[PDB]
């Protein structure tokens, strides 16, 4: 079942990196299936990752490369991985006055309080890394944040 | 491998040339005994000869570079090693936090043996439960002190 | 718009932005939150635990308690977007429970107003509230209902504009018993029509010239009823006139259906009209003797059948204001006597005893008759003679004397009622004269105060009569709704598949009016000497037992829990009636000789009786038939006042009392009708802004068309085409559609947030990746550099070039 030669070569690359950091032994820890997957270029939700093998703690289970490959492709069988349209219509729900600005206390409330909660630390980071600022009280541009988060740490 | 490069291959030139006073280019038993003398240490025959067995027979220098075919494997460079250690030092020199380096060589990456771990603490530049890297990078090659 | 949820005046109509967002965002779940029946307090909020077969398990909110409610008893509760909702028509779940809520939660946050379709509901707050400012008046002046929040004023300015836009007479039908403010309300509406007369940008106020009369009409038209201390037993329509410029130009009062019967009959805990117990008091002992009586309400059959006084009532004080008011309206301390004496006469017309010999009745006294004969100003002999004997004709003139005892007593009773009826019309003609300080009338906005819809533990001929009236009233409503919704649908190009809503009440109505129906069966059974409460019953059963859905029949209750003989299905519910006595209560025969003779002496009895043998029902019919001819010629508006609790305790709601009022009101019937159709209707934009998240797409939100998005969102959800229709400007939904949509969005939104979070984790990690990558480069160097060192540190030769060179 299908991943191309190059697809595999790619999964391998990332795969090795991970087994490297936990002891080059041909195995990666289920805990790391989420991260690994993120490094291939995907964006899975925790439910997605658990329904596909990810364990929470660290001694539990391990995966060879040939076991992760099919995870990668089942995982890749989904398609509401999420678009802009999907992220825009949802931010608007909060845009009180209709410009595209949203208090940050609020975006953060969303991100930390709702959905698969996000850490305090994680919020500060994504916010420092994207170059998203609040002004006097013209809170935060939610699209700015969307475009950048969806653009990757390494833009160019 | 060939990575027994020039800096590596000329530094080896002056080396073999000193042990010299020579037999038209032959690190000799004598060229040797004459050296370990100015080195100041202790010359045992059987042994001194044991150093020979390593090369099939007759050490010019062509064989001298070949003999050093255990050196070239790793032999990563001077600096390269410093930067390497650097990475795992966030608090500018005084260097890396012991624990870290243990969880680092012992159970992350190409794991070290609990046996390889000690082979390292014995010497190890250390204090304040914190490690010294420009000191270890040093030992590697060997400035000394 | 035109609302700032802040103009401090709105503190009681509005609910502020923060407060609304607050109410609009509380917690909720569509697979579990709900409405559940509560013995003590109507319907209560709960959560569903477990199902299995037909028997659901639930846990309630405000008290916790796991009850086992049945499947068809779990009420779908409405989602948060609907809290503090302004018009219940817009509610997505239109059940009792839900109507209870919306209204309650709004009364319990200071709001007394809540629209439900055409209706404007208004609860008694029992306390003054700011609501009636001339500043607000202007916040309301000229605005169409959606521009402002619910307010009694909105229905009047509109009733007012319509009078001008369509040059049509308007009517305001208001309901609500005892403590509902049906009073202040009618007042406040006549007031408002006044203030707007200054509206064209350039000895008594109307409210007062009219409130002046309410004491007198009340003495002769109001009285105690089992369930009400002061019940207007007549219907009044106060018509406030206007000139072609919207200029107030007058007022007058039309009266309908005065409850005669009461004049000679009481129900235990009831009482004849107030005035009777009024005249006979002490601020006027004098008059007590011109009239001819002894201050003792007992002593008179035409007054003692029921009760003597009413808890929390001081006749005297009333016989007081009543009189003071009789002067303010301006009429002859002499007239004032006739009306009184005329009244007194009714007190005697009851003593007038009788006996018989064979089958001809004769007096058994005569004081009583000259008392009546006198008070009226006619000659007792001629009276006694024309009551006891009469002479009529063919060309010659025989002694119609037929007369027996069962016949004269009636004849007398009927005289009484007839007197009272002419007296009352008269009384009304007068305040109208007080009111006609006119110019020229062109239009009107009447206000109608009628009875209501009674359901007692014991309903008899009186309840039926009243219910027949409201039935025809609710119908009038249904029909208006029908006519509007019909245009509404066409304005949108939606297909109208409906037969007049009025028709759903025609069955019952017919079962009452129709030749050979209840009333006509009664009338005919009234012409049969030995007819009986039973003869009548069977003829009812005969005719309509298995043959008509509406007509039913109860089943013996509690020894005292009376005997009911049949029940009808009224819009307000099922009513069970007792037949005992209708034959007796219905006869109200006219006695000609008594009129031509009553066509003599004392001035009022000249205007009064100067202006076959029939029945109450036939009259009721005629009067009703008129109120409607008149209501149907007007563009109606409906205000529904409501008693929140039995005990004046502001901010309190009694579910039962309120619901009860709702089913009668006609409020709930409307919901029933809205039900079968498409009650939810959204402008494509309101939809565009709310559900796009349900089927988002890359077309920049602004260049996009509402209808297109609305359309496309609804397909994607594969929602039944029957569940909605698309109009030129709005999409019509049925029940729960929005209910579902709201719940899918909460769903969808939550998913989309996890996802965004997913993209962050992906960013954060993908950033760490480059580092890790770097750090693998390193460590590999360190292990691939140390290990050789651990070896090399023992290669003799190694030691050498480590010495051999520093020494170069
Ligand atoms: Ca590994």
């Amino acid at each position: 079942s299908q991943l191309t030669k190059d697809e595999i070569e790619e999964v391998r690359e990332v795969f090795d990196l991970f087994d490297f950091w936990d002891g080059r032994d041909g195995d990666v820890d289920a805990a790391k299936v989420g991260d690994l997957l993120r490094c291939l270029g995907m964006n899975p939700t925790e439910a997605q990752v658990h329904q596909h093998g990810g364990t929470k703690k660290m001694g539990e289970k391990a995966y060879k490369l040939e076991e992760i490959l099919p995870i990668y492709e089942e995982m890749s069988s989904k398609d509401t991985g999420t678009a802009a349209d999907e992220f825009m219509e949802a931010f608007k729900t909060f845009d009180r006055e209709g410009q595209g600005l949203i208090s940050s206390a609020e975006i953060r409330n969303v991100l930390k309080m709702l959905g698969e909660r996000i850490t305090e630390d994680q919020c500060n980071d994504i916010f420092t890394f994207c170059d998203i600022r609040e002004d006097i009280d013209g809170n935060i541009k939610y699209e700015d944040l969307m475009k950048k988060v969806m653009a990757g740490p390494f833009p160019d | 491998r060939v990575k027994l490069s020039q800096r590596q291959m000329q530094e080896l030139k002056e080396a073999f040339t000193m042990i010299d006073q020579d037999r038209d280019g032959f690190i000799g038993m004598e060229d040797l005994k004459d050296m370990f003398s100015s080195l100041g240490r202790v010359p045992p025959d059987d042994e001194l000869n044991a150093m020979l067995k390593e090369c099939p027979g007759q050490l010019n220098f062509t064989a001298f570079l070949t003999l050093f075919g255990e050196k070239v494997s790793g032999t990563d460079p001077e600096d390269a090693l410093r930067n390497a250690f650097s990475m795992f030092d966030e608090d500018g020199q005084g260097f890396i936090p012991e624990d870290y380096l243990k969880d680092l060589l012992e159970n992350m990456g190409d794991n070290f043996s609990k046996e390889e771990i000690k082979n390292v603490w014995k010497d190890a530049p250390l204090k304040n439960k914190q490690f010294n890297y420009n000191k270890m990078v040093d030992i590697k090659g060997k400035a000394e002190d | 718009m035109t609302m700032d949820f802040s103009d401090p005046d709105m503190e009681f109509l509005c609910l502020t932005r923060q407060k609304l967002m607050e109410a609009t965002s509380i917690p909720f779940d569509g697979k579990k939150n709900c409405w559940v029946p509560d013995p003590d307090f109507g319907f209560v909020g709960a959560e569903i635990q477990s199902t299995k077969g037909d028997e659901v398990t639930v846990k309630t909110d405000k008290t916790q308690e796991t009850r086992v409610v049945k499947k068809d008893d779990i009420g779908q509760r409405n989602p948060p977007k609907f809290e503090m909702n302004m018009d219940m028509a817009n509610l997505t779940f239109l059940n009792e429970a839900s109507i209870l809520h919306n209204l309650r939660s709004r009364y319990e946050s200071g709001f007394i107003y809540t629209y439900s379709g055409l209706f404007c509901i208004a609860i008694n707050p029992y306390r003054r509230l700011p609501i009636y400012t001339q500043g607000l008046v202007d916040k309301y002046r000229g605005k169409r209902r959606a521009e402002m929040p619910p307010h009694l004023f909105s229905i009047a300015d509109n009733a007012y504009q319509y009078m001008l836009q369509d040059r049509e007479n308007q009517s305001m039908l208001i309901t609500g018993e005892s403590g509902a403010g049906k009073t202040e309300n009618t007042k406040k509406v006549i007031q408002y029509f006044a203030l707007v007369a200054a509206s064209l940008a350039g000895k008594g106020t109307l409210e007062d010239q009219i409130v002046q009369c309410n004491p007198v009409l009340e003495a002769y038209g109001n009285a105690k009823t089992t369930r009400n201390n002061n019940s207007s037993r007549f219907g009044k329509f106060i018509r406030i006139h206007f000139g072609t410029q919207g200029k107030i130009a007058g007022a007058d009062i039309e009266t309908y259906l005065l409850e005669k019967s009461r004049v000679t009959y009481q129900q235990s805990a009831e009482r004849n009209y107030h005035i009777f117990y009024q005249l006979l008091s002490p601020a006027f002992p004098e008059n007590i003797e011109k009239i001819l009586a002894v201050p003792d309400p007992g002593l008179y059959g035409f007054i003692n059948q029921g009760t003597l006084t009413v808890d929390g009532i001081d006749d005297e004080e009333e016989m007081g204001l009543t009189d003071t008011a009789f002067d303010v309206l301006g009429f002859t301390d002499e007239e004032k006597l006739s009306m009184y004496k005329c009244t007194g006469c009714i007190l005697h017309l009851g003593e007038m005893k009788w006996k018989q010999r064979g089958e001809q009745a004769e007096a058994d006294g005569t004081a009583e008759a000259e008392k009546v004969a006198f008070l009226l100003g006619v000659n007792a002999g001629d009276l006694l003679k024309c009551l006891l004997k009469p002479k009529i004709k063919v060309g010659t003139e025989y002694v119609t004397q037929g007369r027996n005892k069962d016949q004269v007593t009636n004849s007398i009773a009927a005289l009484a009622k007839s007197l009272y009826d002419r007296m009352f019309n008269w009384l009304v003609r007068r305040v109208n004269q007080t009111l006609d300080t006119k110019a020229k009338r062109q239009f009107f906005i009447g206000v109608l105060d009628i009875a209501g819809f009674e359901i007692f533990d014991f309903n008899s001929f009186e309840q039926l009569c009243i219910n027949y009236t409201n039935e025809r009233l609710q119908q009038f409503f249904n029909h208006h709704m029908f006519v509007l919704e019909q245009e509404e649908y066409k304005k949108e190009g939606i297909v109208w598949e409906f037969i007049d809503f009025g028709l759903d009440l025609q069955a019952c109505i017919e079962l009452i009016e129709k030749p050979m129906g209840i009333l006509s069966i009664l009338e005919e059974e009234c012409m049969f000497p030995k007819a009986s409460d039973t003869s009548f019953k069977n003829k009812l059963y005969d005719n309509h037992l298995g043959k008509n859905p509406m007509f039913g029949k109860p089943k013996p209750p509690k020894a005292g829990c009376a005997e009911a003989h049949f029940c009808l299905h009224h819009y307000a519910g099922s009513v069970s009636y007792s037949i005992a006595g209708w034959l007796d209560k219905n006869k109200d025969p006219i006695n000609e000789n008594v009129v031509e003779l009553l066509q003599n002496s004392k001035e009022p009895i000249v205007k009064m009786l100067f202006t076959a043998f029939q029945t109450i029902s036939s009259v009721h019919k005629e009067s009703l038939n008129k109120l409607m001819k008149n209501l149907y010629s007007t563009h109606p508006h409906f205000v529904r006042c409501i008693i929140p609790n039995e005990l004046k305790t502001p901010g309190l709601i009694d579910a039962a009392l309120v619901l009860h009022q709702l089913r009668c009101n006609g409020v709930l019937e409307g919901i029933r009708i809205c039900r079968k159709g498409f009650p939810n209707r959204i402008i494509y934009s309101e939809f565009k802004q709310r559900y796009s998240i349900l089927a988002p797409n890359a077309v920049p939100s602004g260049f996009a068309d509402g209808k297109v998005v609305t359309d496309k969102a609804l397909s994607a959800l594969q929602l039944d085409p029957n569940e909605y229709r698309l109009g030129n400007t709005k999409v019509f939904f049925k029940a729960g559609v929005l209910g579902m949509l709201e719940d899918m969005r909460d769903e969808r939104l939550s998913k989309i947030i996890s996802m965004f979070q997913a993209h962050i984790r992906g960013y954060l990690m993908r950033k760490a990746y480059k580092k890790l990558q770097d750090q693998r480069i390193g460590l590999t160097l360190i292990q691939r550099n140390v290990r050789k060192w651990l070896v090399l540190r023992n290669w003799e030769w190694w030691r050498l070039f480590n010495k051999v060179k520093p020494l170069l």
